[PDB]
């Protein structure tokens, strides 16, 4: 269940070519909405599942009248929850424009109800996403281990890592502010926080292994456009006080061009400027030389990204691993004239004589927490708690 | 608060030369002396064993060598193993 | 305060095996120093010179000299021994596998650590015998113990005419005027 | 007995553990009071054994009407003395400022009381206090070795040691007279001396020279305050006629905010500068790298010391050494869940898993003179007085 170069492998074969790929000039790594299960999140079908199930009222609007899903689809759960919000953010402002008071109304409810399913499973634990000091728990435990391993195996000289992502969540900051490491991600300040998209290009250093880089892109819960026009990131106990605590417990959507996730309001000049130069810096990191990709999480049912990983094969220096834990399925179905576009895809590279591509399945051998493992401490590092049974000592002089 | 070890450094690589390795080391007592959390070490003469990291692999070696060229100092050294 | 009535010439300036590089400082410290015993020179490669090292000091052998191309001198060593405290005399012990640290400073030997150097335990003190005076520097009395030197078999060798006839009589001698209860043939 | 990481220790092996120890880049010692004990003084126990046998009236009002000490630590001889005497200070200012000419006169005769038996025990030879050659006499023998062995076991190149004390007597410096060592201690001039806090940078060098520093942390018996803005420093023979006989000798004599021992009248501007810069500087000593501790004297009754001990050993290259000559008659009060703070904290060290301590507890094998012997001369070092057979003859020249 692991096939390169389309024939098949074994595991010390494997675990030998994954240390000398993170030993390359740019190493990297792309995450998407099934890392995230194991801390408190849901996939994109559970959402939709469910959003079926208590909105039923509003089910009926979206098939027979306006023609914004597919019934197939909708049976079968199949359907994107991005561009059904986008399609719904844009069919209001022409109503809105040209002064019709029904389809003004009929769009709020949509919405409202729309912002209520995906905002309760980005917050990963409930009610203490307000408090202080949550990356001290257990669900975020190897999500430090892969930052340990991506910093600590490289050389003095040598640039940093980068991660990209696909969720909307606080996970990996929280993991980091424990650690002590620094995080870049655009904004700067704290009285007045402000995206400067040049603060990509900066690093650290003494005058007497402290960074990395991080690209969301599709936002977070934490953005947000004012009165002004400007976009302003803030703390979760300031957006839990603002614009947090009335989605869930009340039925309030009036600020119609304000929020920054899931990629919604595209149409304005100055919320696509932010979402455009992430995708940009993907598609240049991707063309380097002596690069190497590790992708995990991520269902294959995107157009973009994959006309532009699969338009960087054109290069002899650019090496991929993929995790995909249901790939017996899709080789039955495509087998006899079936399957959808993502399991066509990920077959068709499946297939192929390149050294370049590297495929994994076996269903829970596939998964986070084993992708993890895969990846090498180094011999001299500090490991045993040799530290913890003092900090308490000092408690106990109360 | 992040630390990519405990034991701290003697000196550096510059070159190889066949079987032979060549290293610079720090100034002050900072390249003899050393001090972690299980006692006191040192690396004073020939016929004293010296550590490299590799990543993976610690590789372990002998001085035949020490000199002047404050000034600058100097160290030679063969390769014995690997842990 | 002082921390030492006994200057330096020279200082470590290599390590290359067992060997040892010195340059030493201009002028007559070099070659000559004074101190509450005498006057102790090093002067030629067949004497004795010592390392400090805090807790031990270091005994060579000179074996070399020479201008490196006022111009400047060198020398070179090997190692024999080191010397330490014991309860509050000194010690002597032979093992050659020390050496000292590279800018530790020379400073040559003197009259009570020759006498360190070429002398017998204490255990052995009272059953010596005197034989002469070193050679070379003629400040050191040679002892020997009746035990060790006779409870086995003894061997003199030598050409005629050079001073073996004068050695047994002293022995044989020496031996009866302190033990009257003997028995010699 | 030994014990170094809560494992039995050897007396071959430590006396090189210390010879490796006294070779770092830092090397201090803070002393205490046992430590002056061999010269001519007491502990605190002795001090308020008297105090409760010759003013045994008073002992009334401090416990049942004004509070300041308790009936259970005063008949076990457990108080703290430089800390009752700055509330009665405190009393005093404002009972002054209020105008209560009843409450200001006990506070009077209370503290001298308290000043003339703490007094009494620091001057360690008597009415010869005020002369000269004080050094030479044979009860200061061992305080001479501590520095000789302290600064002829340093190289060209490195720093020079530091003397930590609690004690306000004159046993170190005396001590240094007689054997021509420079002393730093934060103070210049002949005629009119004054606190300048940064000549603890300074040095020496030669052209054509031995020195050390020294941090007292509660004060000394020389020194005063005079006007509104300056300490001074004085000699023993300026000083005994000015106030140090009329202390012991007069009945009735105080006079406030003039002395500066033991840590009494901190509420002014001027004195708490002096006590700050002195914790300050032990806290930058005790933070650095290759650093060595050795501890005597003390008896681990300081909150404030405590925690800089501790806190100092969350990094690896710092390592101490402690002497405890009461650690057998402590270790069974706490596994019978009694005891004090003090042997509840000097157990919490003495059952730890780090090899950077190490406790000495055997009794008279504990004390101030098997310390200095536990410490290397080296080989070369000129150790015998061949030099005052000589003086003599030029005396008897006449
Ligand atoms: N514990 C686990 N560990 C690892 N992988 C898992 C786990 N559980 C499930 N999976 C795998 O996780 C996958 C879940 O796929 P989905 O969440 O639908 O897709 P997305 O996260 O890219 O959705 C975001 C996209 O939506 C828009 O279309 C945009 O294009 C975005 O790219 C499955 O293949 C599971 O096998
Ligand atoms: N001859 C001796 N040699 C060595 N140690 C001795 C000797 N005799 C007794 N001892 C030990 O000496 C110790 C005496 O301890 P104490 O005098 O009470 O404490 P301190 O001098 O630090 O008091 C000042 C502190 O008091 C406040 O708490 C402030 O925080 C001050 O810092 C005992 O453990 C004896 O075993
Ligand atoms: N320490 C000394 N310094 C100078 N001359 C010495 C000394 N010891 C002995 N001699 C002289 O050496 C000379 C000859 O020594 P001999 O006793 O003849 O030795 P030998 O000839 O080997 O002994 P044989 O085999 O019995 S002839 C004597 O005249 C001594 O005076």
């Amino acid at each position: 269940s692991i096939y390169q170069g389309g024939n098949k492998l074994n595991e010390d074969d494997f675990r030998s070519h994954v240390y000398s790929l993170c030993q390359l000039d740019n190493v990297g790594v792309l995450l998407g909405a099934g890392a995230s299960v194991g801390c408190g999140g849901k996939t994109m079908k559970d959402v939709w599942k469910s959003f079926k199930q208590n909105y039923p009222e509003l089910l009926g609007a979206l098939i027979d009248k306006y023609l914004l899903v597919s019934q197939i689809d909708s049976d079968n759960n199949l359907v994107n929850v991005e561009l059904l919000i986008d399609e719904a953010t844009k069919f209001l402002s022409v109503a809105k424009t040209r002064r019709c008071e029904d389809e003004e109304e009929e769009f709020r409810k949509i919405l409202s109800s729309l912002y209520k399913e995906v905002t309760k499973a980005a917050l990963l634990t409930g009610e203490q996403f307000r408090e202080k000091n949550q990356g001290k728990k257990d669900a975020f435990k190897y999500h430090k281990e892969l930052i340990s391993k991506l910093i600590s195996n490289r050389q003095p000289g040598q640039s940093a890592p980068a991660i990209f992502t696909t969720n909307y969540d606080l996970a990996l900051e929280w993991a980091a502010e424990d650690l002590g490491i620094q995080l870049f991600n655009g904004f700067s300040g704290l009285h007045t926080r402000q995206f400067y998209p040049q603060n990509f290009d900066l690093a650290f250093r003494n005058v007497n292994h402290y960074h990395a880089y991080l690209y969301k892109l599709h936002g977070s819960l934490t953005w947000y456009q004012n009165d002004s026009l400007t976009v302003n990131e803030v703390s979760a106990s300031q957006a839990y006080d603002e614009y947090i605590n009335d989605i869930i417990n009340k039925d309030d959507f009036y600020r119609g061009q304000h929020l920054i996730y899931p990629g919604a309001n595209k149409y304005s000049h100055t919320i696509g400027f932010v979402y455009g130069e992430m995708f940009r810096r993907f598609g240049e990191f991707i063309s380097k030389p002596q690069t190497a990709l590790f992708i995990n999480g991520f269902g294959f049912g995107d157009y973009h990204i994959n006309r532009i990983i699969l338009g960087a094969l054109l290069n002899p220096s650019f090496h991929v691993v993929i995790y995909y834990p249901e790939l017996k399925e899709a080789i039955t179905k495509v087998s006899k004239g079936g399957g959808s576009e993502a399991e066509k895809a990920i077959v068709t590279l499946k297939n192929m004589a390149f050294n370049q591509v590297t495929v994994v399945g076996g269903g829970s051998k596939a998964y986070f927490n084993s992708f993890v493992e895969h990846l090498p401490y180094p011999v001299l590092f500090p490991r045993d708690n040799i530290v913890d049974e003092l900090v308490e000592a000092i408690a106990n002089l109360s | 608060l992040f630390k990519l070890t405990e034991i701290s450094a003697i000196g550096y690589v510059v070159g190889l030369e066949g079987e032979r390795i060549r290293i610079n080391l720090h100034e002050g007592l900072q390249g003899r002396l050393a001090s972690h959390r299980k006692g006191v070490s040192s690396v004073t003469q020939p016929g004293d064993l010296i550590g490299f990291d590799a990543g993976n692999i610690l590789v372990v070696a002998r001085v035949t060598d020490m000199a002047f060229v404050i000034p600058l100092r100097q160290i030679i050294a063969y390769a014995i193993g690997f842990v | 305060f002082k921390l030492t009535e006994i200057s330096a010439i020279g200082y470590v300036v290599g390590l290359e095996g067992e060997r040892i590089r010195i340059n030493l400082h201009e002028g007559l410290q070099g070659r000559l120093a004074s101190h509450r015993k005498g006057v102790s020179s090093v002067t030629q490669p067949g004497d004795l010179i010592g390392f400090d090292a805090g807790n031990i000091l270091v005994v060579a052998r000179v074996t070399d000299m020479a201008f490196v191309e006022i111009p400047l001198r060198q020398i070179i060593a090997y190692a024999i021994g080191f010397v330490k405290r014991e309860l509050n005399g000194y010690v002597f012990i032979s093992e050659d596998w020390r050496l000292p640290a590279l800018g530790s400073s020379a400073v040559p030997l003197t009259s009570d650590f020759l006498n360190i150097i070429y002398s017998i335990d204490k255990e052995e003190l009272p059953k010596a015998v005197e034989l002469g005076v070193d050679s070379r520097t003629k400040t050191v009395k040679i002892f020997a113990s009746v035990d060790k030197l006779l409870s086995r078999h003894l061997a003199v060798l030598g050409s005629t005419g050079y001073g073996k006839s004068n050695f047994n009589a002293l022995l044989t001698r020496k031996v009866s005027e302190k033990y009257p209860n003997s028995r010699i043939v």
